[PDB]
């Protein structure tokens, strides 16, 4: 019985993702993503479904992990709205329902030493660092493709950036409770988290709510040997997956 | 026949885009194996990428010129062009050469056409109507000595007669002495220092002797004698690397020294289109 | 400046984040491709068709490491800029392991069911670019820059017609023996 | 029809229709299938 | 189902040769060498058949790969002809016929780069490096186990020693047509290559022609780590196999 | 098969004769609806009006001229006519570009018949026994630089040789990329301001070049050589609005400014006959 | 189309891609761009042949509609949407408007096209066309 | 009797036989039949 578990590929439309050290990719909840049924739906129009076109691994900029970086934040479907043809569609239709394949990647050689927990949080609800009740402004909660940079300073009616407290009052430890993966870069290269969707009604607004939130979040201090580079390379890959749309209608207004 | 399959997502701990080219084998990976693809059909068979039709098309392999003169006053009838020799072989033209020798071992049977043109470059009244002679000579035979020697009687050598202006056109049997030609021979005639490398009686089809048969007239003809091949019945073994570099003999594979460059080198970077 | 064995070799340098390794347009008649076989063997076909299988095999030391993105973009539009220009279209991300070798299939997207193997521009076949994915990390007491061997072949829906004589070798004089 | 005694005389044979290019691109003692570990 | 396919061993007359760190042998053009059977037989004279006496494996002197090295040219059989009995059997028969296991050797440690082509060309006939019609003598052709090394100067008579041109005209990158294999050091200490006879006769002179050479050419060159020697050893071991002579005679006198 | 059929008289409340051609429908009324007719059989079946046969006529499409000199003191061959290159193309003759042009896609098999014949303007004393190769150079491969380049061996392009004053034949198999030939192309090469509109490589068959292989002589003879094209196996798509205007250019829909009234003007009234 | 230079000018894209807005007949001819004969259908044929294409009169007396389903039509299966048009829709008057007295001497035209049976092919980044 | 191997050397295939001008003359979506109104 000769095999091998670390080789696993994934490939949605046109793009193939590889890995020859991989840890059991995470399906949320033992949930695989579908399609919005009819016991379960509510609007009446017909849903466009697009398939291949939308369907496919996208890649967000590169974060440089460096020995002093707190973390890392990203919201969907924000995160993915200047990307092609699914970005399109998420501001031309009123309603939007899709699951997701998140796939992280960190690669490093065998003297390094660090962890970093990837964990995907429904409804991550953001503080602002202002205290009372002070609100977050969209600009903040929506940054799109460039994401969250915990390392950062405080902003004037922006979010909390103390990751320790998860940016919402919760510990760091007790993220484990939500889908999550370590790449530990002694055991992985790359963390995978398959996302259903997961929300309260059936089908819902993508420019005014985000469903998940994507969380990287160094854990044991990245410990590069004596004489290489204090910073690591790490690259985000998501791709939507089981995408529906509905009501279509004139393109979508938003802040900035 | 299927060309692409109908596939949809992947997810599997099969991953066939990975492997080691180490192994000297080039994995026979598909379409359907990178990216989701749809079902559709070949609807094409490959007839001419055949052996037998990628080097079964004719292609000139000599040229000479042959004139109609009094043999008075000449010591070489051969010096004069009343009769020329074509030591026979498919090296002389570059873009045959190449297809040819694309092969190691190629065994094919042989068809040849000729084409005799005539010219007047000094003062002729008329068109003349001279007749060719085509005479072969197989190793050990007496290869002819003179426009008007013995030889050309031709008791058993094979001869064509033909009209200039006009065509002559004959088959010719696989005639090596081994079970297929050898384009390439990394060894020699003899266990010598100084004998011939490559160039041997291996590649030896034998001679054609070239003469005008009509008697000489009072005006000079100059007639240009075009020789040209077609192989039939094609077999060929062990591919080779594609000849890169301009040639410099027959039988040899030498290139010239100062030799272009042959890599059409980039305007910019690696990374320019 | 003239030809090496180095012209085979495409540079990998450490410490490069979201950079290009390499590019090229993807006449198969030309520019690169013209000395290989495929190309070779293609420019005496005037029309072609079907898939191409592009490979690459890593060199680098046992305990490096580095995750690169082949990416084809198909023709009509620019030739990619940057990686998130070039992961829009078709791509495969490379993670360099225990298999040395990534095998990526340019798949046949045309309108028309043949090409010209000769550069024109309405036959355009597209584009082809190389990018850091992560970056390349050296293990220890090591240097320089390491290498990728690049590889062409075709697959078997791969169609050729209209022989003609190449233009890759030429002759002024009948050779002699 | 021929025309010709001999075989040297006929026109060509048209095309070797079954063809298999793995003794080319596969020429290895152990049989690799795609998606297995090329090595292990 | 758990095995490892790395360690594979060959075991000829009483020569063995083990590995640990092995590609998949290459058997050239999927057939494996075979004694001349009479339906393809010329010569009348019954042939002597050798067996253990000659199948079996000779390692030939090591090279030295330094990070300016071309590349390294053997011919067969001529680099077997001073190898015991089947280089006395070579000289005192008048033809012969053999088949060959092919095993290249090169060793490095984990820190080392670079990438050897190992390639075996049939009827590799040399270009002198005087252009024009100039022959390669005998002399220059026939080395014996001292092979051709492509990084020395020019010889009078002698074959040129542009390795990137294949000495014949050809290209570097289009060897891959014949049968290979690569030494990567990263994957591999091992190349394994087992030859059928391959000639357009079915029994030839062993003297005055060679069947195949055998090329080792690095194309990625040698990078050794920070403080290492510079250079790395390669060693050649060929055995004979299918071994067939014909038409016994006195001794055979050759050049030199 | 009935022509007319027999038809009395008519008092009906379906009245065949109005109709709405604003719904694009040409109503399939007969003689026998609008008067009272007798019985009458066809008795024609048609062929003469097949697509096959309206486009299967030979007809001229290129005609160039061609001389035997010298070509000492000469930096253009071409333009010395020694050799002439024919861009392949069915648009220089109007007779058979609007019959063709009347279609939008057409799928043929083609048919060339080369007809070469010698004049001498100048003093000549004989007819000369001239030999004419036309050599086809598809896309991609060498066009002939000069009467005797490296490129008229043809090891692999088509060539065809043949006595001036006779003529030679030969049969092409369709070669357009796609299914069928584009008559017209309302588009581009490329994404650009600047580039060429309709004319493009969907037009492209190739060149065909041609020369006098025989070698040169002491008197100039000019050769005007003729290819004629038949079409076989003819399909036809989309059936086009016939052609008014005169041309101006080979691939291009462009007609001439203050062109002549294509309507042929009544002499008197619209009452007139 | 045909440019009004006539010889062998080709007709520039800017001209031929206008966009929603379309291409007027009654407007005056541009450098580099069509010609604007409607009776010579602006490529050289007459108007009154035009019946031989797929066609429908909008009659003011009998009709306010007209209708016209497009199948694919090309030599290809699929092809590049941003360098070629399938088909071009031409709406000409033939009869000239002709309204009661004291009426305004104008009438609204307004074309709608539903794109039927659509299918696209090798997503790639966002396509580049002039202006 | 053809003399040669390929498909573009043969002679015409004569005519197309089974000839229908609906799909020019009468393009439409509902079917007309001659004397019912075209309009109702």
């Amino acid at each position: 019985c000769g095999y091998s578990d670390r080789v696993q590929q994934i490939t949605l439309g046109n793009s193939t993702i590889t890995t020859q050290e991989a840890a059991n990719a995470v399906v949320c909840y033992a949930e695989w993503p579908e399609y919005l049924p009819d016991v379960d739906a509510s609007d009446v129009n017909k849903t466009s479904k697009p398939d291949t076109s939308v369907c496919r691994f996208y890649t967000l900029d590169s974060k440089t992990w460096t020995t002093g970086s707190k973390g890392w934040c990203w919201k969907l479907p924000d995160a993915l709205k200047d990307m092609g043809v699914f970005g399109q569609n998420m501001f031309f239709h009123s309603l939007g329902r899709s699951g997701y394949t998140v796939h992280v990647q960190c690669n490093a050689t065998k003297f390094h030493s660090g962890c970093l927990l990837v964990v995907v949080i429904p409804e991550h609800q953001l503080a602002s660092h202002e205290g009372g009740n002070v609100s977050v402004k969209y600009t903040f909660t929506h940054p799109g493709e460039r994401g969250i940079d915990l390392s950062s300073a405080n902003e004037v009616g922006g979010p909390v950036k103390d990751v320790i407290y998860n940016m919402n009052g919760t510990l760091l430890g007790n993220l484990l409770i939500f889908p999550h993966q370590f790449i530990n870069l002694r055991t992985n290269n790359t963390a995978t988290i398959v996302i259903p969707y997961i929300n309260s009604v059936p089908i819902d607004s993508m420019t005014r709510h985000n469903n998940v939130s994507l969380m990287v979040i160094p854990i044991a201090p990245l410990t590069v040997p004596t004489g290489a580079t204090p910073s690591l390379p790490i690259t985000v890959t998501i791709a939507p997956m089981c995408t529906e749309f509905s009501g279509i209608r004139s393109k979508s207004i938003v802040p900035q | 026949t299927v060309a692409s399959i109908s596939s949809g997502p992947k997810h599997t701990q099969k991953v066939p885009i990975l492997t080691a080219n180490e192994t000297g084998a080039t994995m026979p990976v598909l379409p359907s194996d990178s990216i989701e693809t749809r079902t559709t059909y070949m609807h094409f068979n490959g007839s001419e990428t055949d052996v037998e039709c990628f080097l079964g098309r004719a292609a000139c392999v000599h040229v000479t010129e042959i004139q109609n003169k009094d043999a008075t006053g000449i010591d070489n009838h051969r010096e004069a062009k009343l009769f020329n020799d074509w030591k026979i072989n498919l090296s002389s033209l570059v873009q045959l050469r190449k297809k040819l020798e694309l092969f190691t071992y190629v065994r094919f049977d042989s068809e040849y056409t000729i084409l005799a043109t005539a010219s007047q470059p000094d003062s002729a009244n008329y068109s003349s109507n001279l007749v060719v002679q085509a005479m072969y000579v197989p190793p050990g035979a007496p290869n002819p000595k003179e426009w008007d020697d013995y030889t050309w009687q031709s008791a058993s050598n094979p001869s064509v007669f033909f009209k200039v202006g006009d065509t002559s056109r004959f088959s010719v049997p696989y005639v090596g002495l081994a079970s297929a030609y050898n384009c390439f021979y990394d060894g020699y005639s003899h266990d010598d220092a100084e004998t011939q490398y490559g160039i041997t009686v291996l590649n030896h089809m034998g001679s054609m002797a070239f003469r005008i048969v009509n008697e000489h007239d009072e005006h000079k003809t100059l007639v240009k004698i075009r020789v040209y091949h077609r192989a039939k019945h094609v077999e060929a073994w062990i591919p080779r690397a594609p000849r890169a570099l301009p040639y410099t003999s027959i039988g040899r594979t030498n290139y010239p020294k100062n030799t272009e460059p042959v890599i059409k080198k980039r305007k910019g970077d690696i990374k320019s289109y | 400046t003239k030809d090496e064995v180095n012209s085979y070799l495409i540079p990998l340098n450490a410490n490069r984040q979201n950079e290009q390794v390499f590019g090229t347009n993807l006449f198969i008649g030309d520019g690169v491709f013209k000395t290989t076989l495929l190309g070779e063997i293609v420019q005496y076909y005037t029309h072609w068709s079907g898939s191409l299988r592009f490979s690459l095999m890593y060199t680098g030391p046992a305990l490096s490491s580095a995750k690169l993105i082949l990416a084809y973009t198909p023709p009509g539009a620019r030739g990619p800029q940057d990686r998130r220009e070039a992961m829009l279209g078709t791509h495969v991300v490379w993670d360099i392991g225990l298999q040395s070798t990534i095998v990526m299939t340019i798949p046949w997207t045309s309108g028309v069911q043949f090409r010209y193997t000769d550069p024109d521009t309405y036959t355009s076949a597209g584009f082809l670019s190389c990018w850091y994915q992560t970056s390349l990390i050296l293990p220890p007491e090591t240097t320089g820059q390491v290498y990728l061997l690049s590889f062409i072949s075709a697959c078997p829906d791969f169609k050729l017609r209209l022989m003609k004589d190449t233009q890759t070798i030429s002759q002024t004089v009948a050779l002699t023996e | 029809i021929n025309y010709y005694k001999d075989a040297a005389s006929t026109s060509s044979a048209g095309q070797s229709l079954s063809m298999d290019p793995s003794k080319f691109t596969e020429p290895v003692k152990d049989l690799m299938l795609k998606g297995a570990p090329a090595l292990n």
